[PDB]
């Protein structure tokens, strides 16, 4: 199934995350949706970058046209944020319990996920960079 | 909105309603990005099209 | 006959198959006619369904419930209603009102199923907008409908463009945002709105002059009941506790909050006896919940249709029957069915 | 620059006078033209003239224009063959009344259609797709109307994007 | 008051919306003024014309009915009239020599 | 502009201070509207319709003049004409039955 999405993916969607650390991902925002802990929009997640809060920042591979979202790669390597693809808009919006598709979502860390959200931060930090 | 569109094997625009292609594929929104004169992530775009190679400096030179 | 919630409803047959038909299909409310004579049902689906009062009533097992009419809109239907002078004697007068997204405000005769008529309301543009919700005056000339900031007021004996426009909102003062319900007192010659944008308004019927504006609701307003009293109304919201009891007397604060459970963006309705003692309202947990409004309203009784959230509960107006609507949205995981019900509420 | 143009895809909140005064703060030139006007929530071609270009704006304005547009039909037809036809009915030379302005009633006037195309019809939301080639001035809000009427259940235009202005394209 | 007399403007065609879709079958081509009052052959006022549309030589146009008037009431092939003095000639929207 | 017809209205009689007096011959004797423009047969406006006297059966008329005319130019018995939709029936100005 993960290869099919493979086909609808951008020029600029890397570094992907591999399968499992999808999973990974997708089970921590739904901790920290339920913690009231995450930003949705390109407005709010731009907004909230701007103002030097951390999180890991989950963007959606399939966005188009991607001069929506293109610029916060670089927003994230001016302040060292660490950010991650994954293959699909729709399941990252159904990972924050909605049914409408989202193209990004930063996770704030919190007490309840933290060793699930270092989990993830560790393996995404540790990708390799194109 | 509604206008979706994916490319023939000819290169032109094909309109559809539907979210994807005859061939299984994501359709793209006819509409261009929104646009703000106050945008100031210039840069930013710049710094990753060079990267990936799809920097409109990059691509095939037209034939005028 | 007459109601009575001492004892917990007796069930009576109802419709699940034909909902099943579409995936995470749900109902959006039930609604008996005016003379009692069917139920008319709205659905995610887009289809307005009416059921004709089940025989073997009058006529034991009862036999899974067939709509007479299927009258299908092409976009989400936002409010639909039976003419306020309907009578099954006269075909003139059985027809079902409907709104729908970027549609006009369409007319369904409710025999035949034919659109009848079409009301049409414009923007400044020349563009057509759809109307969040509808409601017939009590005479049953005058079509009044709200949209964003604004009501019109469409005269039923003329269908078309041609309407009465009416602002709540001038010069950032008023009534703000999505007129969602309107609703008019039996006795008093007025008429109630209630918005998205959290505040009530009242209106008196011949101007459009502002009587009052009522805070209250902590989430957007989905519906309204007037007592037939006429004094008293009553008035719930989506993302919301708490179902308030108003009183146009001793104005501009709710005299009491009965509480229910409500966790969705979803009109959840509540409406009354015909002879105005009993207060029934649905809950997005499925528990539907009873007050005896004659002091504050006393709990009368509290039980479960099905493990499903009850979005809609219609009162029949001359025999004890309880009309139940189910469903809600699924939300989704990355990689029971609803219903409508009837329910004896009479007497032993 | 001073003597050159460009083929924008114009985005779809402003007007398209508000498109061209933006591109000459951007970049800072005094004179804009803009080869049609495209109404707010339309999107497409756009050809902007700089500066000395601005002198062959009418050519540019005056020329052949294509648009793809969606139709929405306020109750259902038999199918997408029935919109196909009244498309065929609604080609050559058309009377259209041009929209009041300022309370300045203009009389009605005759466009060209040159070519109409069904593309797609979808009867669950009763939307329509279309291709129209048309002379310059033509409404397809106002095309959208009278197919409405033509059809008998009524329409309005859902959306419109301009996929061709004379010389330029999309493509 | 009602006019002296009153020429074929054209026959009815299916209604839309609560107005009537009407081809247009005058003497040589003439088109309507917009919100001319439109008349049965009795001299009634039924309604106005409200949209002329199709092409120049083959055109209809929809009618906005009276106050008393309902669009169900019309059969098909129906003819309507039209006051000679608001019809104009084709030739002012043909283009100049 | 010029009308696509024009029906008999008058006959030339004396000029009178540099505007003409003509007698009224219309068909059905129809009444003309003040300030109604009027036309010789070839369509040409000379002046427009000033004052209307006389009896109701045999009543006259006076045509203030256009820019470019004179009350000489015109011959005895001289015939104009007018565009028929600004006449009006005798009958409106008759007693209501």
């Amino acid at each position: 199934t993960y290869q099919e999405l493979l086909v609808n993916q951008n020029p600029i969607a890397q570094p992907l995350a591999s399968r499992r650390l999808t999973r990974k991902l997708y089970k921590c925002i739904k901790k920290a949706v339920k913690q009231k802990q995450i930003r949705r929009g390109v407005k709010e997640v731009q907004k909230f970058v701007n103002k030097g809060e951390k999180g890991i920042m989950v963007l959606a591979g399939d966005t188009l046209p991607i001069e929506v979202y293109c610029h916060l790669p670089v927003m994230c390597e001016d302040r060292n944020l660490p950010y991650v693809y994954i293959p699909s808009k729709t399941d990252l919006g159904a990972a924050a319990g909605s049914k409408r598709p989202t193209c990004v979502i930063m996770v704030k860390p919190h007490e309840e996920y933290q060793e699930a959200y270092d989990e993830c931060l560790e393996e995404v930090q540790s990708l390799p960079l194109p | 909105m509604f206008l979706q569109y994916y490319l023939n094997e000819q290169g032109d625009r094909v309109y559809t309603l539907k979210k994807f292609d005859p061939m299984g594929q994501q359709t793209c929104s006819a509409h261009p990005a929104r646009f703000s004169p106050d945008d100031k992530y210039s840069r930013h775009r710049i710094t990753i099209k060079k990267r990936f190679k799809v920097l409109m400096t990059q691509q095939p030179r037209p034939v005028l | 006959w007459n109601y009575s919630f001492s004892q917990l409803p007796r069930f009576l047959s109802g419709s699940w198959s034909e909902f099943s038909t579409q995936p995470e299909n749900f109902l959006k409310g039930c609604k008996w006619a005016p003379d009692g004579s069917c139920i008319l049902t709205n659905s995610a689906d887009n289809i307005l369904r009416i059921y004709n009062l089940p025989p073997e009533l009058y006529h034991v097992e009862y036999a899974e419930m067939v709509p007479v009419l299927r009258m299908v809109e092409g976009d989400t239907i936002y409010d639909y209603c039976w003419y306020s002078l309907m009578s099954s004697a006269q075909p003139d007068t059985s027809y079902v009102a409907s709104s729908s997204r970027e549609n006009p405000i369409h007319i369904w005769d409710a025999f035949t199923g034919e659109l009848r008529a079409s009301f049409r309301a414009y923007n400044h543009l020349d563009e057509l907008t759809a109307a969040h919700s509808l409601c017939f005056s009590p005479d049953g000339s005058q079509l009044f409908c709200g949209f964003n900031r604004t009501v019109r007021v469409f005269s039923t004996a003329r269908p078309g463009r041609d309407c009465e426009v009416r602002a709540t909102f001038a010069k950032k003062q008023g009534q703000s945002g999505i007129i969602s319900c309107i609703a008019f007192s039996p006795a008093q010659p007025l008429y109630a709105c209630g918005s998205y944008g959290r505040s009530l308004g009242l209106y008196a019927w011949d101007d459009g002059s502002p009587l009052a504006l009522l805070g209250g609701h902590q989430g957007g307003i989905t519906h309204l009941c007037f007592h037939p009293d006429g004094n008293r109304f009553f008035s719930g919201a989506r993302k919301d506790a708490e179902l308030l009891c108003w009183d146009l007397r001793q104005s501009g604060y709710p005299l009491w909050s009965l509480g229910r459970e409500v966790t969705t963006n979803q009109r959840i309705y509540f409406d009354l006896d015909p002879t105005g003692q009993f207060l029934v309202s649905g809950s997005t947990s499925g528990a539907v919940s009873v007050w005896d409004t004659d002091g504050k309203p006393e709990p009368v009784l509290s039980f479960l249709p099905q493990k499903d959230c009850t979005n809609g509960v219609s009162l029949h107006p001359s025999l004890p029957l309880l009309a139940t609507a189910s469903g809600q949205r699924v939300f989704p995981e990355p990689t029971l069915e609803c219903r409508l019900q009837l329910w004896w509420c009479g007497g032993a | 620059i001073r003597t050159g143009f460009i083929n924008l895809d114009k985005p779809s909140n402003p007007s398209s006078h508000e498109v061209v005064a933006w591109i000459r703060r951007i970049l800072r030139v005094e004179k804009t033209g803009h080869s049609g006007t495209l109404d707010p929530k339309v999107t497409g071609c756009l050809i902007v003239c700089i500066e000395r270009a601005t002198r062959l704006v009418k050519s540019q304005q005056s020329a052949g224009k294509e648009y793809v547009g969606i139709v929405r039909l306020h109750n259902a037809i038999e199918g997408g063959t029935q919109l196909s036809r009244a498309l065929e009915t609604l080609t050559g030379a058309l009377f259209q009344r041009p929209p009041l302005i300022a309370a300045v009633k203009r009389q009605l006037r005759v466009r060209t259609i040159y070519e109409s195309k069904m593309i797609e019809y979808d009867p669950e939301r009763r939307l329509g797709i279309f291709w129209v080639s048309c002379e310059a001035g033509t409404y397809i809000r106002t095309l959208c109307v009278h197919l409405g009427l033509l059809l008998g259940v009524g329409g309005q235009m859902q959306e419109l994007r301009r996929v061709r202005s004379g010389v330029m394209s999309e493509k | 008051g009602p006019p002296e007399r009153v020429v074929l403007l054209g026959e009815f065609l299916h209604p839309c919306e609560d107005d009537i879709v009407c081809k247009c079958t005058t003497d040589e081509n003439k088109v309507p003024y917009f919100n001319a009052p439109v008349y049965l052959e009795n001299k009634e006022q039924i309604g106005k014309v409200d949209e002329i549309f199709g092409q120049l030589r083959d055109f209809y146009f929809s009618v906005k009915l009276s106050e008393n008037m309902k669009a169900s009431s019309f059969k098909k092939l129906q003819k309507f009239y039209i006051d000679p003095y608001k019809l104009l000639p084709l030739q002012r929207f043909l283009p100049r020599p």
